[PDB]
């Protein structure tokens, strides 16, 4: 087991970027570090905890404390906004990976815009009602949707997804889907979302009525 | 003729052989048969000798760079562990013991030497060879040195020499070429010189081994010495305030310690091969066995994988894995003896001054 | 001559199914080389599956596919492959080989270095689901929308199988504050993703906003005109 922290990090151009992951139980040395960018392949950078692999610059750099191995960035470039992956040889030849350390551009915190909406009549039309919570444009990523029909709390009836940061603004946007049957929807009366984020001083509420206007 | 009924046991002398010996007494304690364990000089060149004709010991314990050559003369009996034996020991270490296809010993632990430095004379210890004669003038103003350690075994300068480019034999698509020798390359005189000039300079002594460098660590009057975790208990004893941490660099690049296998092999002429199985396997080779041992002399990343979890709580060891994570593995070909009398006379020429750098490794060739 | 690694027999296959990939190398001999494939489950980490890690050829794999798995080479083809049985859902990922070397391995193969060279990877996906198309809902601008700002609207794309869909917004021409969420797998083997748009509310009932919806597998193209809700 190789525990990786944080799960992710924000940073800007210029600072210096420390990711450390821990070993169990084991005493190899044997510990590489890994860069991916989306859609690619993922990228050698140091081995053997401290050797930097041919070709990569020389801002990387890997060491040793103990129990723990820790990547190094010494002054972040803009090409290096992507994840890094911790990865050891077992004396027992297992290959182990850590869980992944997201590096993002920072940016001043921003709240979300939310919306809501009402499942339309064309799908009620076959049995099954969607209704979806929009968080538009925030940051950081860190935030909270929960759902609520007629002040009940509700749990393992919705999925979130979230989208990439934003080329420009540097934005988070998410997506909240809660579902049920059309029996249950026309049970109900008030269908709410409440997000809690940092950039909000109180959590926001969006709400609608079952079928008014 | 080997005596029947009973084990004798060779293991070099600074090794843990009085915690072996409790091992022993554990199985004499549970099948009545006596173990006697000895620690004779020059047993890796003896056992050769009198195990050709039909003597010596039921078990010898070396590293497994020599059991190449035992193998090949015939004098060693192929050992029979089952896969489930097998799967408790790391497969890497298994490696090393094989020879010609066939495994000629039990390994015990894995050993690589690691940089051993004074706390309280110096908190810092350096990360590079090339800045080690500054700080020797400077501790030498306060009544100390820098670093002390054996030079009349090759096994401690080999890490400096291997560092820029020197080698034992070339390995080439799946076979060494025993008649490509690096002891005399660039990579490798340029280590040789560097120590030899540390020498003329009186940075250190060209007669110093390993019982004066033990002593003068122990003490408190050098700050770094280099070696293996068998030495460690001493310095418990000394109560010197001492880590253990990473061999310095040469140029730029890691030390690379050759790293050793301590393994126990069975005499081909042993009347005893089923009690040496049977102490080896179930007594030696569990979490007890290893424990005596250890706590007599540490063995250092022993091959147990049980074991690993107590290893980790070890920092000590942490750092001789590190180091030999830099380092290579020891062939065990029947050439390495003749290998390693080269580089020994090579250093210990070029250390005294009867040869220059170039004349003795061009000898050692 | 590069240093490279082609993963191919991906595909799609059903629970309980079978599948054999390959990886094909080229630049270097796969023999004096460790051999090892990774995994890497949608929008998930790294996970290693299974290697040829010894001089001697031994193998290890991960427990999640112990049993199942089997990796293999041929040498005279200098062609590794990992032969996947018994699969399951989780099993779906996209599959990279990669190798590890050190120029000074010997007998022993020690120390153990980084994977340096990955193919581009290729993909299974198991599932029992048949090709089906998505039902294109859309999302209708809130009635109470905040005025002289911005409103919210979209369409949701639902229950369609295989991935990927693409959408767009009159045609390609409104781009500008669009969203596009990544797909979620449902409890029921199908997929879901939503498109949104943020536009000003007082062009909610003077300007025309249409999502167009492609699923290549199934040859489905909807446009979806979105406009406030009538009462
Ligand atoms: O110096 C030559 C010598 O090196 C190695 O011996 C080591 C041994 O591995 C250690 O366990 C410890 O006892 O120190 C020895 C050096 O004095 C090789 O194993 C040996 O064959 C070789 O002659
Ligand atoms: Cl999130």
């Amino acid at each position: 087991q190789m525990t990786q922290s944080p799960s992710s990090l924000s940073a800007s151009v210029g600072d210096r970027v420390t990711i450390t992951c821990r070993a169990s139980q084991s005493v190899s040395s044997a510990v590489a570090w890994y860069q991916q960018k989306p859609g690619k392949a993922p990228k050698l950078l140091i081995y053997s905890a401290s050797s930097l692999y041919s070709g990569v610059p020389s801002r990387f750099s890997g060491s040793r404390s103990g129990t723990d191995f820790t990547l190094t960035i010494s002054s972040l470039q803009p090409e290096d906004f992507a994840t890094y992956y911790c990865q050891q040889a077992s004396l027992t030849a297992l290959l182990t990976f850590g869980q992944g350390t997201k590096v993002e551009i920072k940016r001043t915190v921003a709240a979300p815009s939310v919306f809501i909406f009402p499942p339309s009549d064309s799908q009620l039309k076959s049995g099954t009602a969607s209704v979806v919570c929009l968080l538009n444009n925030f940051y950081p990523r860190e935030a909270k949707v929960q759902w609520k029909v007629d002040n009940a709390l509700q749990s393992g009836n919705s999925q979130e997804s979230v989208t990439e940061q934003d080329s420009k603004d540097s934005t988070y946007s998410l997506s909240s889907t809660l579902t049920l049957s059309k029996a249950d929807y026309e049970k109900h009366k008030v269908y709410a979302c409440e997000v809690t984020h940092q950039g909000l001083s109180s959590p926001v509420t969006k709400s609608f009525n079952r079928g008014e206007c | 003729k080997i005596e029947e009924g009973k084990l004798v046991i060779w293991i070099n002398g600074d090794k843990g052989y009085n915690g072996l010996a409790e091992v022993g007494k554990k199985f004499e304690k549970d099948t009545g048969i006596k173990v006697t364990v000895e620690h004779p000089d020059k047993l890796e060149e003896k056992f050769p000798q009198v195990a050709a004709t039909g003597d010596g010991p039921d078990i010898i314990f070396w590293a497994h760079d020599r059991f190449g050559g035992y193998a090949q003369s015939g004098l060693l009996a192929e050992i029979t562990p089952d896969k489930a034996f097998q799967d408790k020991l790391y497969p890497f270490t298994w490696d090393a013991v094989r020879y010609n296809g066939k495994l000629i010993a039990y390994p015990i632990a894995v050993e690589a030497l690691s940089l051993i430095y004074n706390k309280d004379l110096l908190p810092n210890p350096p990360k590079t060879w090339e800045e080690i004669p500054a700080l020797d003038k400077e501790l030498k103003a306060k009544g100390k040195s820098a670093l002390m350690f054996n030079l009349q075994e090759p096994y401690f300068t080999w890490p400096l020499i291997a560092a820029d480019g020197g080698y034992a034999f070339k390995y080439e698509n799946g076979k060494y070429d025993i008649k490509d020798v690096g002891v005399d390359n660039a990579g490798a005189k340029a280590g040789l010189t560097f120590l030899v000039d540390l020498i003329k300079n009186k940075h250190m002594n060209a007669d110093t081994d390993y019982s004066i460098a033990e002593a003068a660590f122990n003490k408190g009057e050098t700050a770094m010495t280099i070696n293996g975790p068998w030495a460690w208990s001493n310095i418990d004893t000394s109560k010197v305030n001492y880590g253990v941490t990473v061999l310095p660099t040469f140029k730029g690049q890691p030390s690379k310690p050759f790293v050793g296998v301590l393994s126990a092999g069975i005499n081909a002429a042993s009347p005893n091969k089923e009690l040496a199985k049977e102490f080896l396997e179930n007594y030696l080779l569990t979490d007890e066995g290893l424990e005596a041992v250890n706590k007599d002399k540490p063995l250092g990343a022993v091959a147990l994988k049980s074991y690993e979890e107590e290893l980790a709580k070890d920092p000590r060891i942490a750092a001789t894995m590190e180091n030999a994570q830099k380092g290579e593995i020891m062939p065990n070909i029947p050439q390495m003896s003749a290998f390693w009398y080269a580089v020994r006379t090579a250093v210990i020429n070029a250390a005294s001054g009867r040869q220059t750098v170039d004349e003795a490794l061009k000898d050692a060739q | 001559s590069e240093v490279q690694l082609v993963e191919s027999g991906g595909g799609l296959v059903q629970p309980g199914g079978s599948l054999r990939l390959s990886c094909a190398a080229s630049g270097f001999n796969l023999s004096s080389s460790s051999i090892h494939w990774v995994r890497q489950a949608p929008g998930k980490g790294l996970e290693w599956v299974a290697s040829i890690y010894s001089y001697y050829g031994s193998t290890s794999y991960a427990d999640s596919v112990k049993g199942r798995f089997t990796i293999s080479a041929d040498t005279s083809k200098n062609t590794a492959y990992l032969q996947m049985n018994s699969l399951r859902a989780e099993d779906t990922a996209v599959y990279y080989c990669a190798r590890e070397y050190h120029s000074y391995w010997s007998y022993s193969w020690w120390p153990r270095v980084g994977l340096d060279y990955w193919g581009q990877g290729t993909l299974v996906t198991v599932s029992s689901a048949s090709t089906k198309g998505p039902s294109v809902f859309p999302l209708a601008p809130s009635s109470k929308s905040t005025s002289g700002g911005t409103a919210a609207l979209g369409c949701l794309v639902k229950d369609y199988f295989p991935e990927p869909v693409t959408v767009s917004w009159n045609s390609g021409a409104l781009t500008s504050g669009v969203h596009t969420f990544p797909a979620v797998l449902q409890s029921s083997g199908l997929y879901s993703l939503s498109s949104v748009v943020t536009v000003p509310s007082s062009s909610l009932g003077t300007q025309t906003y249409i999502c167009n919806v492609n699923h290549k597998p199934s040859n489905t193209k909807v446009d979806k005109k979105v406009e406030p809700k009538s009462c």
